[PDB]
């Protein structure tokens, strides 16, 4: 689930699943 | 960034919190 290599669409599900109504923000190039 | 933290290495949960609204 978390604990492990995520990338793409693989981690925009992490953040939404974690962060719920609190929303995120996604940014590949920092 | 984010990807170098979650996806080029393993991620953690403290770590995408810091990405959370």
């Amino acid at each position: 689930f978390v604990n492990q290599h995520l990338c793409g669409s693989h981690l925009v599900e992490a953040l939404y699943l974690v962060c719920g109504e609190r929303g995120f923000f996604y940014t590949p190039k920092a | 960034g984010i990807v170098e933290q979650c996806c080029t290495s393993i991620c953690s949960l403290y770590q995408l919190e810091n990405y959370c609204n």
